[PDB]
């Protein structure tokens, strides 16, 4: 099964899976192989793999890393993905002296919003958007990767796993333990990523849930019933939360122009219902001049 | 969500055609019958209540079984193994806290081993080619519920009940898509409780009219009337619970007046 693939080098690692760069000896195609370990005398195929695979075979889109094949074996599960050259964080660490030019940021954002709107219109929540999960190729494409934490949602959603999204990119409704969350959690993460692309530092780098929350509040102001009806009813809302004033938005991400600030503020709306949808954001004036600049790696 | 309600509805309508079991598959199974299938599903309903699983999990598991049995010929002594693997797969897909494998082994009262369940889990995944995100009556119902003028918890629970009932009887119900069964179940639930009818706004959403639903509605109406008399009773017992507003105690209408 694996006889047509030739491992080049280890590339990364998950909880179950090890990821290698590999090459198809017959077509020449370079691919990423995620080797998932299976145990008979335990739990079987991990639920993360059950979701990643079944959700990923439905999501064929130019800005979602494509699952090419699943290779079976009574011992192992091999996932064959399209190969991309780096992740967004590594690109940012190497752009750390000059920064990322605004044309590229606009292109990346616009591509991400496309991939994200494709997921949501196919009832999939990613639930772990962060720059390490966003892969970039030498053509200037950026794509969503690691659907390990994703899930198929229902239309009025119901309650799903609370332990969700890497802290820094986690939305306040999850932080405040709402009964229900939806597509708006992915948009919140992209907002954070949008900000981080601009400055090359995390917007809300907290250490705990409360720390994360307070950092959000001190930047966007503490929410009340006016800005977010129901906030004081949230399960982990406390009346003793400090009341910080909302900051001038031009101080949150200083290099951003009016349109960017406008768009960022719609992605970071407290109230999940008013937070912009990925679909709606595609038409934002921020993108009026978007090209696909093909960077320099 | 409400920016994607319609996108999602459209997409589920295309997917329900792809994930449809074959209608005539029981004819082709030498060793099993509709009647044995009914027994399995009713057991799965009890498993569902025993482990407090989502109704979604139940609907998925049955979808996996019908699709598996559409291509794989199975012996009667192995039917419940298929069913256990399906329900385990469904739980891993849909549950926040799936029961562990030992719990699935335990519920089959030492019939099979852990190694068997896990090998069946694998074979099921291969047979379905990992296509687990199947649309169910449940997923359509939940969308149709958004069109209630006043939202009525009795209408909703009764719709789910009738939806669940249709999982038991392959004979008629395999010939209808999840979106059509949901339509029939919503109208029947609406009518029973409030005297209301399939709302005009759902005609615009789905393109289905009372006329297009009538065949399924004819079958579901009968299934509702004869429910207390069916050999399988776990669903009726389940929907006696306050959690489902005891809707299985409500009386069916004697006519639909169509
Ligand atoms: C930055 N984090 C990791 C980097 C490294 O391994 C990880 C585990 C992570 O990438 C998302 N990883 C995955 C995890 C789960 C599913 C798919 C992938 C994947 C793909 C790729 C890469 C990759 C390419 C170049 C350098 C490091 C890389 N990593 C991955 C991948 C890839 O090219 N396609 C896969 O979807």
């Amino acid at each position: 099964s694996m006889e047509n693939f030739q491992k080049v080098e280890k590339i990364g690692e998950g909880t179950y899976g090890v990821v290698y760069k590999a090459r198809n000896k017959l077509t020449g195609e370079v691919v990423a192989l995620k080797k998932i370990r299976l145990d008979t005398e335990t739990e079987g195929v991990p639920s993360t793999a059950i979701r990643e695979i079944s959700l990923l075979k439905e999501l064929n889109h130019p800005n979602i890393v494509k699952l090419l094949d699943v290779i079976h074996t009574e011992n192992k599960l091999y996932l064959v993905f399209e190969f991309l050259h780096q992740d967004l964080k590594k690109f940012m660490d190497a752009s750390a002296l000059t920064g990322i030019p605004l044309p590229l940021i606009k292109s990346y954002l616009f591509q991400l919003l496309q991939g994200l709107a494709f997921c949501h219109s196919h009832r999939v929540l990613h639930r772990d958007l962060k720059p390490q999960n966003l892969l970039i190729n030498t053509e200037g494409a950026i794509k969503l990767a690691d659907f390990g934490l994703a899930r198929a949602f229902g239309v009025p959603v119901r309650t799903y796993t609370h332990e969700v999204v890497t802290l820094w990119y986690r939305a306040p409704e999850i932080l405040l333990g709402c009964k229900y969350y939806s597509t708006a959690v992915d948009i919140w993460s992209l907002g954070c990523i949008f900000a981080e692309m601009v400055t090359r530092r995390a917007l809300f780098p907290g250490d705990s849930e409360i720390d994360q929350l307070f950092r959000i509040f001190r930047t966007l102001g503490t929410p009340d019933e006016v800005v977010w009806p129901g906030v004081t009813s949230m399960p982990d809302y406390k009346p003793s939360f400090p009341k910080w004033a909302r900051q001038d938005f031009s101080k949150v991400v200083p290099p951003l122009d009016e349109d960017g600030r406008s768009l960022l503020s719609q992605m970071l709306h407290y109230d999940p219902n008013k937070r912009i949808s990925a679909k709606a954001a595609l038409a934002h004036p921020f993108f009026q001049d978007v090209t696909k600049p093909v960077p320099h790696l | 969500v409400p920016d994607y309600h319609e996108d999602i509805h459209t997409y589920l309508r295309e997917m329900e055609v792809k994930c449809k079991p074959k209608v005539g598959y029981m004819k082709k199974q030498p060793d099993i019958t509709n009647s044995m299938r009914a027994i399995l599903v009713d057991w799965l309903v009890e498993v569902g209540e025993e482990y407090k699983l989502q109704n979604e999990t139940l609907h998925l598991a049955v979808n996996y079984i019908d699709r598996f049995l559409s291509s794989m010929s199975v012996l009667r002594g192995k039917l419940q193994l298929v069913g256990t693997a399906a329900m385990l797969l469904a739980s891993k897909f849909e549950e926040i806290y799936p029961p562990e494998v030992a719990e699935f082994v335990y519920i089959t009262d030492d019939t099979y081993t852990k190694k068997q369940v896990l090998r069946m889990e694998h074979l099921v995944l291969k047979v379905l080619t990992f296509d687990l995100a199947a649309p169910t009556v449940n997923q359509f119902l939940t969308q149709y519920f958004l069109h209630q003028q006043p939202a009525n918890c009795k209408v909703e629970s009764l719709a789910m009940f009738l939806g669940e009932l249709s999982l038991i009887d392959a004979d008629p119900y395999l010939k209808y898509l999840p979106s059509v069964i949901a339509g029939a179940a919503f109208h029947l639930a609406l009518y029973t409780v409030t005297g209301q009818s399939w709302p005009e706004s759902l005609i615009r959403k789905t393109g289905y009219t009372l006329e297009s639903l009538k065949p399924c509605l004819m079958d579901l109406h009968q299934t509702y009337l004869k429910a207390p008399q069916h050999a399988q009773q776990s669903i009726r017992e389940k929907y006696k619970n306050s959690k489902y507003h005891g809707v299985s105690l409500l009386n069916p209408p004697e006519t639909l007046n169509l």
